[PDB]
RNA sequence: AGAACCUUACCUGGUCUUGACAUCCACGGAAGUUUUCAGAGAUGAGAAUGUGCCUUCGGGAACCGUGAGACAGGUGCUGCAUGGCUGUCGUCAGCUCGUGUUGUGAAAUGUUGGGUUAAGUCCCGCAACGAGCGCAACCCUUAUCCUUUGUUGCCAGCGGUCCGGCCGGGAACUCAAAGGAGACUGCCAGUGAUAAACUGGAGGAAGGUGGGGAUGACGUCAAGUCAUCAUGGCCCUUACGACCAGGGCUACACACGUGCUACAAUGGCGCAUACAAAGAGAAGCGACCUCGCGAGAGCAAGCGGACCUCAUAAAGUGCGUCGUAGUCCGGAUUGGAGUCUGCAACUCGACUCCAUGAAGUCGGAAUCGCUAGUAAUCGUGGAUCAGAAUGCCACGGUGAAUACGU
């Protein structure tokens, strides 16, 4: 059957939100459309910077945006030429003074969103889908994933009929709520149409709401 | 939604809040019982003249992401679909699944 | 030296104070027979007293907010049985055997999606 | 036996209506107490299909059949319901 | 002076309170007790299928948390400081004399 | 059901005559949750029962109840093409429930003006072996007597 | 619905029913000697009653 | 119906072109889509062919037709029976 | 989760052609603002006024108009080319893998057997030894208690009172919401393979999964959606694209499904009078006062709200009346007279008053829901929303019936 979004279900329990501001109804819909746009822009033009998450706060007639990456060098630039550019052209669309930070993703192989795209890229380069899938589960467990699952689906190897294949190894307990499982997806655009990718990474169970 | 349909909503907003005052005061005399029959009768002809798409009742809330005309929510300005999609990422502060 | 209970049933809450006396009752600046038309209600309110014959040996004073009649009436009884086993830690066991000491818990079930009520579900005729 | 016809990707003409009604009139001899019954005709690419559902006196009988025509589909379908209806009758007249 | 604190997280708000009822104590003033208030619960129901299937829903919610703090005997010093405080993002405050 | 239902409920006794028995009788007459309305209708009937028999209330209403309780009912059981009606003892608590139901059912099916009148008359007639209520019991008993041969089946 | 029925009684009536319907002792599904005694107990009571039935 | 205080509603276009009818006496029928507009006394005597959706249809106005709204004389669906 | 116009994808008629929606280039002109005319309107033709901000001496930056063509555009087709999302069997207790062993082999063992459990739940055995997805637990809510805090909430003891928590006070209590305590077969009998468990008892607000929610295994049905969006392919490109007015989606010999209101006296009508919960509000919720039989109107306090407003719960209860009638039951239908929203209510709105007063006397064969604060029955709110609920999603009041059993 259908399955609940493993991020969504764990939102209060063990995960954070990506956008964290407060607003009254009057400006609530407006902060959403504003945020959307900044993400729509950043992800577009940081495509090749390996970006995992864009967490985005509105402190007090302002906006600080703190954007996780496993290639910070490429985002920063030559003592921060690109970063200030981004800043300039965010405040453009945020409609307020903006500032930007750069969080560091140490283990890019243990990041659901990063690995997800890793595959989606390979698939775009006519790489064998089993190789991509198989490689990821190795890397992950090698670096101390307590478990890992990757599903891929669509017209695999350009087949006239669509199917859905998945490997797991380790524990991936989706019913346990305190279980920190990192989940994310990426559509790939082959010439046969869309191949969807989904990834689950278990990091272990937590003992404190925090 | 067809690009065209998204567009009309912009043409319609823009007018609505340019002739906004003209309409209001031009209406205000209509509903004034204690006013000149000469005045009010003129008004009725004058309101119907300035353009239809300049009325606030003429516009339709469409998701400000996909353009959908149905299943809109005011708090978010999104369709039920896009609300759910964003909810689950945690792009809507506070929002989360509920039980009681 | 006045002895106190709170008392709850469904959506009602009843704060009560007992004192030694001849057997007066007040609910919300009113007399028993006034406040509660229904007879049932009365029976319920006094049956903890009628049990341990202090019906006219103590004088009670009450207020209630929230719920309807049988809610308030019920909530009061619990309120008494609390106070009445606090003036006298003795009586508990007798009170308890009558099943007055437990707080009811039964609340109204929520409405659920797909249903006309909590559990009533829309018809479909195989006719 | 009250009848109902649908068409999911098919235009119900007045052969396909007349034809289907005649073919279904037989079924009452297999079990006298048939009530309302719904028929559905489909064309998906090359596959002609016909399912019906039959409210009967203490039951609900369903079958679907695939032909290379719709007539041949409906011919097939009537053979399927016949057998089910007989089975039903016999586990009531069970003495 | 009254300040009303409002937020979506409860841990977060129970910070700002403690922060303010630390400064108020600091810049000599009596602060009349952080008193919590009813929490509003806006709720939403949405069809989760993109077509048909009316009886398939999600039920979402936003809990808003309100706190109130008073200022008994406002020192001149305090009025500036309790005004000049960069306070956790995602928290609305409403100091009002 | 296939398992055993645990936890029997608690009927509070009547505000007046302080009987769990009569309290049940109210519930049975009660309609659409209107317990007070039913509470009235019941007492006004007993008044008018008491005012003619002159034999108390919780002791008069009883005498009706005894004229109408069954002692043997029939259960149906499919055997071959046929259905065997078979006689069985009745549980004490059940024969209370049936008497109280048959009395109410018989009452409503009358032309009198009040509900209270119908109940009263019916309870009175019951006490002198008369009404539909008591007719019904007689008939039940006739049927179990008829097919007594199937008393000892367990099938 | 809230609690399982008496296992011994059930075992005694299952015994009776295989009895009347004429299955062999040694269809008995119990090795728990306690339940087993109930099962056979029924099965033998039923053997009596079959005689006077047709 | 329209509040009494707001007066009787007529589309201006049509209101104008029944001065020229009544002042500068003509005798032609007038085309119009103005099914909203109520019939004013001035309109008595003049055929006016109001749109029904696909065609315009003539309404020789009379005393009895006053207050009603043109479109109340141009049926918009066709039905003979089954 | 709300078609008069709009929405709208359809019909008729009127128009448009690098296009209503982008980027690129040349040329012209600040952007605006105010008018008349023709036209259903789109649009077409005029008329007045205006000359801005950094520009380093060329102006670039706006934002508009015309021109060229690379293009835009398509709710066009295929859900049987797809992603994503969803129903369903089913919150059923299942579904599997590694290594070992057995078989020529498909396969098998484990996962069977004895018990037990809501549960592949647990225990004992055993060519199996282990592991994983499910089950349970972690999450929210409800039932009891304790600590901290006490206004906009509270009033037990005091004192005062215009007797209204009204006032000074009080921090007890109710309640508000952060943090804790609590239930584990833990304690006690009996049964049981010295097991697992079972049945009963104690205390306790709660007892054996306490109640309700969230949570949906591997898979099935080429199930549903190319009209939310995305997207392989295919097709249209002075028309399958674009604009506008009017109409249509609301048509009615008829068939089926889901509801509402009834058929009356456990009731109708009139007067009088009690007791809730949950939720909404910003240019929005709109009191009090005046007007009106009424829908409403005018004027205008307070409130971004435990404070103000929506907003007086109803069934209930007492007193009166009707007296079993197609009725003082029912309120469909239709005429007349209005109100409000809105450029506009003819087609096609909601509501109001006066008059009208239909079918219906408890429904053939069949057939559905529900096991407890449930069914039944009574009111209240919200989302969508200019206006337009008998639907949907929520909230309390009153409150049953019966389970022998398989
Ligand atoms: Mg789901
Ligand atoms: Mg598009
Ligand atoms: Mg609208
Ligand atoms: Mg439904
Ligand atoms: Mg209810
Ligand atoms: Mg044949
Ligand atoms: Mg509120
Ligand atoms: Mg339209
Ligand atoms: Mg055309
Ligand atoms: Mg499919
Ligand atoms: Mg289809
Ligand atoms: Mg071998
Ligand atoms: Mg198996
Ligand atoms: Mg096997
Ligand atoms: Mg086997
Ligand atoms: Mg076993
Ligand atoms: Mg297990
Ligand atoms: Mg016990
Ligand atoms: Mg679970
Ligand atoms: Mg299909
Ligand atoms: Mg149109
Ligand atoms: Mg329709
Ligand atoms: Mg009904
Ligand atoms: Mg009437
Ligand atoms: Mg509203
Ligand atoms: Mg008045
Ligand atoms: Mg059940
Ligand atoms: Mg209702």
């Amino acid at each position: 059957g259908q399955k609940v979004h493993p991020n969504g279900i764990r939102l209060g329990i063990v995960k954070p939100w990506n956008s964290t501001w407060f607003a009254n109804t009057k400006e609530f819909a407006d902060n959403l459309d504003s945020d959307f746009k900044v993400r729509q822009y950043l992800t577009k033009e940081l495509a090749k910077a390996s970006v995992s998450r864009i967490v985005i706060e509105r402190p007090a007639k302002s906006i600080r945006v703190t954007i996780h990456t496993a290639r910070p060098g490429i985002v920063i630039g030559k003592k921060g030429e690109d970063v200030e550019k981004l800043r300039k052209v965010v405040a453009d669309i945020a409609g307020v003074p903006a500032q930007i930070n750069i969080a560091e993703v140490r283990k890019p192989e243990l990041d659901a969103k990063l690995v997800a795209d890793s595959i989606t890229s390979q698939l775009e380069r006519r790489v064998m889908f089993r190789r991509a899938m198989k490689r990821a589960v190795q890397n992950a467990m090698r670096l101390g994933a307590k478990g890992i699952k990757v599903e891929v689906s669509g017209r695999l190897g350009g087949a006239e009929i669509a199917r859905t294949e998945w490997y797991r190894e380790g524990r991936v307990p989706l019913h346990t709520l305190r279980a920190d499982i990192d989940y994310n997806t990426s559509e790939a655009h082959t010439t046969y149409g869309v191949i969807g990718v989904k990834v689950w990474i278990f990091k272990g169970e937590i003992l404190g709401g925090m | 939604a067809k690009q065209s349909m998204k567009a009309r909503e912009v043409k319609r907003v823009a007018l609505a809040d340019k002739y906004f005052a003209k309409r209001a005061e031009l209406k205000a005399i209509i509903s004034d019982v204690n006013a000149s029959d000469e005045d009010r009768w003129n008004a009725v002809l004058k309101l119907q003249t300035l353009p239809r798409d300049s009325s606030p009742s003429r516009q339709r809330n469409r998701c400000r992401q996909t353009g959908r005309p149905h299943g809109f929510l005011r708090k978010f300005g999104l369709s039920r679909i896009k609300v759910r999609e964003a909810a689950m990422r945690g792009e809507i502060p506070g929002l989360k699944k509920a039980s009681w | 030296n006045q002895y106190y209970g709170t008392g709850r049933r469904k959506s009602s809450a009843a704060r009560v104070f007992i004192k030694p006396g001849n057997g007066k009752i007040v609910i919300n600046q009113r007399s028993l027979e006034q406040y509660f038309g229904r007879e049932t209600a009365r029976m319920v309110v006094r049956q903890p007293l009628e049990l341990v014959d202090m019906v006219e040996k103590l004088d009670l004073y009450i207020t209630v907010k929230g719920g309807g009649i049988s809610g308030q009436a019920g909530a009061i009884r619990h309120g008494i049985t609390r106070a009445l086993m606090e003036y006298d830690e003795s009586l508990r066991s007798e009170l308890r055997k009558a099943g007055f000491v437990t707080r009811d818990a039964r609340q109204v079930e929520r409405k659920k999606v797909g249903l006309r009520k909590a559990r009533r579900r829309p018809q479909f005729s195989k006719r | 036996m009250q009848l109902n016809i649908t068409g999911n990707n098919v235009e119900i003409t007045e052969a396909l209506r007349e034809f289907v009604t005649a073919k279904f009139a037989k079924l009452e001899q297999y079990f006298d107490r048939i009530n309302q019954v719904y028929v559905v005709l489909k064309v998906e690419k090359v596959t002609h299909t016909s399912d019906a559902t039959l409210h009967v006196n203490g039951g609900e009988i369903h079958a679907s059949a695939e032909g290379q025509d719709m007539y041949a589909a409906i011919d097939g379908l009537i053979d399927k319901l016949a057998r089910q209806l007989t089975k039903h009758k016999d586990k009531l007249k069970q003495h | 002076i009254r300040i009303r604190l409002k937020a979506f997280d409860h841990r977060l708000i129970d910070q700002a309170t403690a922060e303010i009822v630390e400064t108020a104590k600091r810049t000599g003033a009596q602060v009349r007790g952080p008193i919590p208030l009813p929490t509003r619960k806006e709720r939403f129901t949405v069809l989760i299928s993109p077509h048909v299937n009316k009886d398939a829903r999600d039920q979402y919610e936003i809990r808003t948390h309100l706190r109130l703090v008073d200022i008994v005997e406002p020192t001149e010093k305090t009025v500036d400081a309790l005004m000049r405080l960069d306070l956790a993002a995602g928290v609305d405050v409403q100091i009002s004399l | 059901p296939r398992r055993r239902v645990i936890g029997q409920r608690k009927i509070l006794p009547d505000p007046k005559f302080g009987s769990e028995l009569l309290a049940k009788f109210v519930n049975i007459l009660m309609v659409d949750g209107k317990k007070s309305t039913a509470e009235s209708i019941v007492y006004s009937a007993l008044e008018t029962l008491a005012q003619r028999s002159g034999k108390s209330e919780l002791e008069a209403f009883e005498v009706a109840l005894e004229n109408v309780r069954p002692t043997v009912e029939v259960k149906s059981r499919r055997v071959g093409g046929s259905t065997y009606q078979v006689p069985v003892e009745v549980r004490p608590v059940r024969r209370n429930a049936l008497a109280m139901r048959w009395i109410v059912e018989a009452a409503r099916k009358r032309g009198d003006k009040s509900m209270a009148l119908r109940l009263a008359n019916e309870l009175s007639d019951a006490a002198e072996n008369k009404g539909t209520a008591v007719k019904k019991r007689e008939d039940v008993h006739r049927m179990a007597e008829a097919n007594k041969a199937f008393a000892h089946y367990r099938w | 619905k809230r609690q399982k029925r008496d296992r011994l009684e059930r075992a005694h009536q299952r015994g009776y029913q295989a009895g009347i319907a004429g299955r062999s002792k040694e269809m008995c599904p119990y090795q728990t000697l306690n339940q087993r005694s109930q099962w056979l107990g029924g099965w033998r009571e039923a053997m009596a009653d079959r005689v006077v039935m047709a | 119906p329209r509040s009494l205080k707001k007066g009787p509603f007529i589309d201006l276009h049509l209101l104008k072109k029944v001065e020229k009818a009544v002042e500068s006496g003509d005798k032609k029928p007038l085309r119009t889509w103005s099914r909203r507009s109520t019939i004013f006394p001035n309109m008595i005597g003049l055929t006016i062919a109001v749109h029904n959706g696909r065609q315009h249809v003539p309404v020789f106005v009379t005393d009895e037709m006053v207050g009603h709204k043109l479109g109340e004389f141009a049926p918009t669906r066709t039905y003979r029976g089954h």
